[PDB]
């Protein structure tokens, strides 16, 4: 009865499931499992990572920017920036947008494909005479 | 309009040789950039799916795409929202929030991108918009770029002060 | 015939440097300790005008403050005689800063705690680079030593699409108040482990504990810690332009440089056109 | 008036002295002559 | 990869207009990190050419 969606995952992602943390996911992001803080706990870290991973697919062709996680969620930025980058990394956020609709740097273009002229000193090259025939002699 | 320099080159020239000295003068010179604003929150705002006091009252008695969403089914709807409980409703209203800013930062990426790509352009001294079938045509523009006097620098394109040596077994 | 020793480039001398000292600070360099630096001076006052943001290395002992600052001088195109004039006292305004940079406690008092206290505070942006403003605010984390204020300002800058400058401002006014918070705390008696924050001025600027219920934030906060890039008229830039405390936290509006390409500089400059 | 110069004589000079103790020939060698900790634990658990 | 990233931008940056002196104020602005390196790296580049 309720409207499907289908999303894509990398098959090395298969492991990643919700109301479930994985040790992948523990020895990667150790900061919500020492159990000395009181604020960076399992259950937040848990509905961190579904506000994300739902509010993506919910339109996977659109850039999930970690801008809107700090506008929604309350909690350090660095933080959020850190498990949005790890989320980045296994798949698992932003697989479907085209490229050249990722952000980039806003930096000069290249110059690699350029021609240059070399500045030379003057005993570098010899003196030459005897311009050498290069046509095969008559016989 | 792209770019938001101050247009006459003698303000900008007496900005600067006042400021070589350490004094004022009267016209502002801001720097360059493309213009242009992004005014979030004045804009796309939270929606509000509660009234006023459905959540107390809900603690009281203790329970294609549009803009990013997709377009629903009527029939299909009044379902889903009918089996959900009040405290979903919040994870709702802010993966909704998520979306629509995200479709609006989609727009505005492709825009300044463009807008970027046209002042390197500007700056580089390209025309604008050039595009891979005019480069031959944008040298001979060079060329009628000296003709409307001008004499150009050694750091002019077929104007280099190094000149190439041929060799002996190249006849001429 | 001539035996000329150089050719001046930018009308200045090559700079040369001593490869042993070099060699000697590379090979037992452990640390990277970076202080803010921020130069503004008016006119009304010691006689020139300049703003300006900045970083540098304090274990760093082979560069000279005042080359650096000729240098700098040079590059925004000071008359000899003001440059002449004024290189000391910018000298000694750079140098008061470094010295009073005691440094990061949870390092040079090992902590460490991978994960860090909870001691958060509101982070608030100001940037007037160019016609725009960008006004921002977030919650930022000091007492955990993962956080790179670098790659924050760069991702933040690469998703709305903004220019170096920008990103250098806000890595600066990070780093700025995070160290201002470090200074306050450690000014007063606080041994930075075991928190008992112990005070009442602050412990009412950090941010409260977030258990549960408290993730999702209310609508009307979401519009205060999101981003703006306000475009201003040339009133307000004028009146911007001629306008350890916590309560006022600084703004950024560095005075350009005469750039021809790079956004936020004049164009005072040798024309694209070679004529 | 430019003093780097005599430095650079002097190294040259060194470095042949070594070559020409060792047999090694420095020119024309036939070789290359070319060449944060959370993201890193990350990709590496990747 | 920190090295290429600094230098590469450098060249680029003046290559798009050789007739005007690309200091190092303009990179301290544009590139994220202390003075003193990219002060050395400016100088090493304008020093050979």
């Amino acid at each position: 009865i309720p409207q499907a969606h289908e999303i894509v995952i990398p098959s090395y992602s298969k492991w990643f499931n919700l109301e479930k943390i994985h040790s992948i996911e523990v020895q990667s992001l150790p900061e919500f499992f020492t159990n000395r803080i009181p604020s960076k706990t399992p259950e937040v870290y848990m509905r961190y990572r579904n506000f994300m991973v739902n509010s993506y697919r919910l339109n996977p062709n659109e850039y999930f920017s970690v801008t809107t996680a700090r506008r929604n969620v309350s909690g350090d930025a660095a933080a959020l920036f850190r498990l949005h980058k790890f989320l980045t990394k296994w798949g698992l956020i932003n697989y479907q947008v085209d490229s050249k609709l990722l952000p980039k740097n806003i930096e000069p273009p290249l110059t690699s494909q350029y021609s240059t002229r070399h500045d030379a000193p003057r005993g570098l090259f010899p003196f030459e005479s005897y311009k050498p025939s290069v046509q095969l002699p008559d016989m | 309009p792209i770019v938001t320099e101050q247009p006459s080159a003698e303000i900008r020239e007496a900005y600067i040789e006042n400021f070589a000295k350490g004094e004022h003068i009267s016209a502002i010179v801001p720097g360059q950039s493309i213009s242009g604003t992004l005014e979030l929150s004045a804009q796309f705002r939270v929606p509000r799916y509660h009234s006023k006091n459905s959540f107390q009252q809900a603690l009281q008695m203790k329970a294609q795409y549009y803009r990013g969403l997709p377009l629903y089914e009527k029939n299909t709807l009044l379902e889903r929202l009918k089996q959900l409980t009040p405290n979903e409703i919040k994870e709702l209203e802010h993966l909704h929030d998520a979306v629509f800013v995200n479709t609006g930062l989609q727009n505005v990426r492709k825009v300044r991108t463009k807008k970027w790509k046209k002042y390197w352009q500007y700056k580089a001294g390209i025309p604008i918009g050039l595009k891979r079938s005019q480069l031959d045509e944008f040298k001979n523009k060079y060329l009628k770029d000296v003709l409307a006097k001008r004499v150009p620098n050694p750091n002019f394109l077929g104007n280099c002060n190094i000149k190439d040596f041929k060799p002996p077994y190249i006849y001429s | 015939t001539r035996v000329i020793p150089q050719v001046e480039v930018g009308n200045r001398k090559h700079y040369l440097e001593d490869k042993l000292k070099v060699y000697k600070q590379a090979m037992n360099e452990t640390s990277e300790q970076l202080v803010p630096i921020r130069l503004e001076f008016d006119q009304d006052r010691d006689r020139f005008f300049l703003r300006d943001t900045l970083l540098w290395n304090k274990n760093d002992k082979l560069i000279k403050i005042e080359d650096f600052v000729d240098d700098m001088l040079r590059d925004y195109r000071f008359e000899d005689a003001t440059r002449e004039q004024h290189i000391d006292t910018i000298c000694q305004s750079i140098q008061e800063q470094i010295q009073e940079f005691q440094g990061n406690p949870y390092i040079e008092l090992n902590q460490d705690r991978l994960g860090g206290d909870d001691l958060r505070i509101r982070i608030k942006l100001d940037i007037v680079v160019g016609q725009n403003q960008l006004i921002d605010q977030f919650e930022w984390d000091i007492s955990n030593s993962d956080n790179c204020p670098e790659e924050f300002a760069e991702s933040m800058c690469q998703e709305l699409e903004l220019p170096g400058e920008f990103v250098t401002a806000i890595a600066h006014s990070i780093r700025e108040q995070v160290h201002m918070y470090h200074k306050s705390l450690a000014l007063l008696g606080y041994n930075f482990d075991g928190s008992a924050i112990e005070d009442d001025d602050i412990r009412s600027r950090m941010l409260p504990t977030i258990t549960l219920d408290d993730v999702y934030r209310p609508a009307a906060e979401s519009k205060i810690f999101t981003p703006n890039l306000l475009q201003i008229s040339a009133a307000e830039l004028e009146r911007l332009d001629k306008d350890p405390d916590i309560a006022d936290i600084p703004r950024t509006f560095r005075t350009p440089v005469p750039s021809t390409l790079m956004p936020g500089g004049v164009d005072v400059g040798p024309s694209v056109e070679s004529y | 008036k430019y003093p780097e110069l005599l430095d650079s004589l002097a190294i040259l000079g060194m470095n042949l002295l070594s070559n020409l103790s060792q047999n090694v020939v420095p020119y024309h060698r036939n070789t290359s002559d070319y060449y944060t900790q959370h993201d890193k634990m990350v990709d590496k658990i990747f």
